[PDB]
């Protein structure tokens, strides 16, 4: 009467070097766009 | 810093340095010296680097495996670490010192400027062997945390598979273009490409592997019996199944007894052939990594029994060693100590030190170990020069003791019960492999004893349907099987060295000779030396075995006798460089022999008449003789001594000729 | 080891060997033998029978001037003892070597008669050195004793020869 | 003592399988830090294990120092503090 086996991971190596066109490197261009974004002297779209 | 393999504490830059350290300033007085052992330390071999000259003449040889003596590590002081690192974690530390070796390599015909050119060195791959890891732990006794580490096992290997295909490199050509490719191997798994890699060519699913294009390497399965030291409470031996990889594939036989070091690994089993579900519980193995075949305690295999095994081992340059190497000085030792004129005695009398006087048995036991000489008609005929004893004996005589002793002594016998043996279990039988669920044939006792002595037990208690397979094997040292798996004639080429008791358990003096052994004639003519080992009670010679056995209680652990190891090899190189042969003076003490022994049968079953395999047995004695003393001939000293050692063994003086009987006073000394 | 004679009942005009059916290699391998004999006497069988009766009445033992000792502090005694290795001096060796040989006279002696209980051999002398060892180790010492020697003498005496003498 | 205490014996006793994980958890909240230091002759497990905890170190470190250099409000240490172990334990 057992309960589910449970599937985990955790980041070790450094892995395959990073593709542009890979999503996860697309998701943080973006995330580094609304991070870091200036429109005069302002955080605009952090604030926002 | 500091860069370490995940999963290790290992840090490839220190582990190169340090065993280039190693490599370049060991000697062995450090070995010595970690040992405990300072009065052996001699400076013409302990002060010249060791591994140096074995990395010089490897490459004047042209031979591409190191031996290391991993206990060799424990003794340099900056390697300590570098032999835990390789007990724990073999796969890296192993492969660092391969690339080191290499370095070496290069590094020794660079730096001294020899003539030997660097792209032969280049292309060649070294690899390193080790061994001597570690205690001889129990298989059982290891645990799931000591799985990827070395280990040593003794074992007997009792069978070995066929040699596997294991795909290493895949070919793949395309269906409509032609176009072919090779993809390597990556930890078990071929990535079959999904679309031809040309430009041109775009078809999915137009790649079909080439089964016989492709590249394999060799993958052999090997049983082996464990042996080991240590035992726990009713534990029974366990076989398990050990993997070789490359030249050192069919380095094993069935039979032998070997060192394996290598590492412990497990495996999931696919629980069905069409299913890939995986059985939680793994399977585990040894991936062997060195065999070692040669003992300093036990003799070495009879060379002329591997031939052709010695010829396939030079051309797959396995690199491994059936015999122990003869050094010069160690060789001049042997030609010094076979000038002795106590030769003969001093061996026999440092057979068995614990077994106190049987002068004759010792010295029959000697001569078959040492056997007579073999000799192979160019026609197809062959002669074996092997010699088998009976000990017909009162209890208490200590012949179990020697039969004990010989077992292992001997390289690749067997040791058999009367009545703990059956005739299929003697000779060969079918049985159902656990891994493959498939009849293999596997070898019975007498053909595993091939080339050894098989040590037959309470004799005289054995069925006499399990004595009758023993004819063929005592005369032409072969059994010729005709079953249903199996019809063929095999090789079995074992001394056969039996113990035995009377009918009313000890010997009747009123019965005769034939009566008191109670065995067949056509048995009994095939064994070259009967002992009739008796008891016969007096003041000193009872005095003098109880304080024989009474010394060996002073001391918790206990004239001159030689070493085992010296025994051991002397024995070797009589057996590998000496073949006697008969002369016209040894030729016609033989034949007068055999005729007087023959008229003195003409009298009147009682007594045991001469045969013509006393003949047989007195030349192949008289060889044994020969080569006990390193001479190249029989002259008539071996064969008077032959005759001898025959007349004293039945005790034929002490016996009356005519009725048979033995009187136990009027002639016996004991 | 527990047996019966040939007959199973002993008889004394047979030889000790004679109703014994046990070949002589077997007997050999055997330390100790004990006959036991079924003698039927007033006085003996009176103290069987009142100890059994009491150990049937008061479901225990009838003697209470001593207290037996459980068998959890027997194993772990027994333990220790057998943690011990003695070692045997030269004395005691010539001892043992004088008591084998005369064991050894002896049954040449008793071979002819009917008293004879077999050939003594090695493995009588090395049975003897055993049994001197265990009552070593039973008093925790690492010596062997002129006094441990004795008794496994005489227990081997008392062992055939003694009961069917009587 | 006079205070009241559930009967963990009895719970023990009907319950184990999750008593052991308990017990697990309650253990590895409270255990000591190694006096010694790991060598060459240490297991091979242990090591594993030691690394996977300085692995599991340094990406805590790691993912607390680079949110910090976010400055994502640009604004009570304590509290940010608490809430910035909360949202790295939880990434
Ligand atoms: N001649 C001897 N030299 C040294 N030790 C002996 C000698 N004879 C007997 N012993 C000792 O006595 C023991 C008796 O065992 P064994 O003599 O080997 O038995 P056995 O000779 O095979 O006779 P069996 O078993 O009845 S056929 C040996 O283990 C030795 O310790
Ligand atoms: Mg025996
Ligand atoms: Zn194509």
């Amino acid at each position: 009467s057992f309960d589910r086996p449970e599937i985990y991971s955790a980041p070790v190596l450094q892995g395959e070097s990073p593709n542009d066109d890979d999503n996860t490197e697309i998701i943080k261009s973006f995330k580094n766009f609304i991070l870091e974004f200036r429109l005069d002297s302002q955080f605009i779209y952090r604030d926002q | 810093p500091l860069r370490i393999i995940w999963g290790t504490n290992v840090s490839i830059q220190e582990c190169t340095t340090n065993f280039r350290n190693f490599l370049m300033s060991f000697k062995y007085k450090f070995r010595k010296i970690l040992d405990e052992r300072e009065e052996f330390i001699n400076n013409t071999t302990d002060e010249e680097l060791y591994y140096i000259k074995q990395l010089n003449e490897m490459r004047e040889l042209g031979t591409s495996n190191l031996n290391l003596d991993a206990r060799n590590l424990l003794a340099y002081k900056q390697t300590e670490d570098l032999y835990h690192q390789l007990l724990n974690y073999p796969q890296e530390v192993i492969s660092i010192m391969d690339q080191t070796i290499k370095d070496c390599m290069v590094s020794l015909i660079v730096d001294n400027n020899l003539d030997y050119d660097l792209d032969e060195i280049e292309t060649k791959f070294y690899k390193v062997r080790p061994y001597n890891v570690g205690s001889c732990k129990g298989m059982r006794e290891l645990n799931p945390n000591d799985i990827d580490k070395l280990i040593n096992l003794k074992g007997l290997v009792l069978r070995s598979t066929p040699v596997i295909p294991d795909m290493k490199v895949a070919f793949f050509k395309c269906n409509v273009c032609d176009h072919t490719m090779a993809v390597e191997i990556d930890r078990g798994v071929i990535q079959e490409p999904a679309r031809c890699e040309r430009i041109d060519c775009n078809e999915p699913n137009s790649m079909s592997l080439i089964h016989n294009r492709c590249s394999f390497a060799d993958k052999q399965v090997i049983k082996l019996q464990e042996t080991p030291d240590f035992v726990p409470d009713g534990q029974t031996p366990h076989s398990i199944s050990l993997c070789v990889y490359d030249e050192l594939v069919d380095s094993c036989r069935a039979g032998d007894r070997i060192e394996v070091t290598g590492t412990f690994r497990s495996i999931p089993i696919r629980a069905n052939s069409r299913q890939r579900v995986l059985k939680s519980l793994y399977k585990t193995y040894v991936d062997v990594v060195h065999v070692k075949k040669v003992s300093d305690k036990r003799l070495d295999v009879d060379t002329s029994t591997i031939e052709q095994e010695l010829m396939q081992n030079k051309v797959d340059h396995n690199e491994v060693e059936e015999v122990r190497q003869i050094t010069d000085q160690d060789l001049a030792k042997i030609r010094e100590v076979a000038a002795r004129e106590d030769l003969y005695s001093l061996l026999a009398r440092s057979i068995a030190p614990s077994i106190y006087e049987l002068e004759d048995v010792k010295k029959g036991i000697l001569l078959q170990l040492f056997g007579g000489t073999n000799k192979t008609f160019t026609k197809g005929g062959r002669y074996r020069g092997d010699i088998n004893i009976l000990l017909c004996g009162d209890p208490s005589t200590s012949k179990s003791q020697i039969l004990q002793y010989v077992h292992k002594i001997t390289p690749r016998g067997v040791y058999t019960s009367g009545k703990g043996s059956s005739a299929v279990g003697l000779t060969a039988y079918i049985t159902r492999d656990v891994d493959t669920k498939q009849l293999v044939l596997e070898s019975g006792a007498l053909v595993l004893s091939d080339g050894g002595v098989c040590c037959i037990d309470e004799f005289d208690k054995m069925s006499d349907s399990t004595r009758s397979v023993l004819h063929e094997v005592m005369e032409q040292q072969t059994i010729s099987i005709a079953k249903a798996g199996i019809i063929t004639t095999l090789n079995a080429r074992s001394s056969i060295l039996a113990s035995a008791n009377p009918i009313g358990s000890r010997y009747n003096p009123n019965l005769p000779v034939t009566e008191n052994i109670d065995l067949p004639p056509p048995l009994l003519s095939r064994f070259d030396l009967v002992y009739l080992v008796l008891d016969k009670v007096d003041e000193k010679n009872d005095r003098e075995l109880a304080k024989h056995l009474t010394n060996l209680y002073l001391e918790d652990k206990p004239d001159d006798v030689l070493p085992v190891e010296f025994l051991t090899m002397y024995i070797s190189y009589a057996k590998e460089h000496i073949h006697p042969i008969i002369t016209e003076a040894a030729k016609t003490e033989l034949v007068r022999a055999y005729v007087g022994m023959r008229k003195m049968g003409d009298d009147s079953e009682k007594r045991i008449t001469a045969t013509t395999r006393q003949l047989e047995s007195m030349i192949r004695l008289a060889e044994a003789h020969a080569k006990m003393k390193l001479k190249n001939v029989v002259e008539l000293e071996d064969v008077q001594e032959a005759v001898r050692l025959i007349r004293s063994a039945i005790k034929d003086y002490a016996t009356d000729p005519k009725t048979g009987k033995i009187d136990m006073n009027l002639v016996q000394t004991g | 080891a527990a047996a019966n004679p040939l007959y199973g009942r002993y008889n004394p005009r047979l030889s000790p060997l004679d109703n014994i059916n046990l070949p002589a290699a077997l007997l050999s391998r055997f330390d100790i033998l004990f006959l036991m004999l079924d003698i039927p006497s007033r006085d003996d069988d009176e103290k069987l029978a009142e100890h059994v009766t009491y150990v049937h009445m008061h479901n225990k033992q009838p003697d209470l001037d001593f207290t037996p000792v459980e068998p959890s502090k027997m194993r772990e005694y027994i333990a220790y003892a057998k943690t011990k290795r003695p070692v045997m001096s030269e004395a005691v060796n010539d001892y043992v070597v004088q008591a084998y040989i005369r064991l050894r006279q002896d049954s040449k002696r008793e071979m002819d008669s009917k008293f004879s209980f077999g050939q003594a051999t090695p493995r009588t002398l090395l049975g003897i050195i055993r049994l001197s060892q265990a009552l070593a180790k039973l008093r925790l010492a690492d010596m062997v004793d002129i006094d441990d020697v004795e008794e496994a003498l005489r227990l081997v005496r008392v062992s055939k020869e003694s009961l069917y003498q009587e | 003592q006079g205070t009241q205490a559930d009967d963990l014996v009895s719970a023990i006793q009907q319950n184990a399988n999750h008593f052991t994980e308990l017990f697990c958890r309650a253990i590895d909240n409270n255990m000591p830090l190694p006096t010694k230091e790991i060598d060459y002759k240490d297991d091979v497990l242990d090591v594993i294990l030691n690394q996977r905890r300085l692995r599991n170190e340094r990406m805590l470190s790691d993912r607390t120092n680079e949110i910090r250099s976010e400055n994502l409000m640009d604004t009570p240490p304590s509290s940010m503090n608490d809430a910035l172990r909360e949202v790295v334990e939880d990434e």
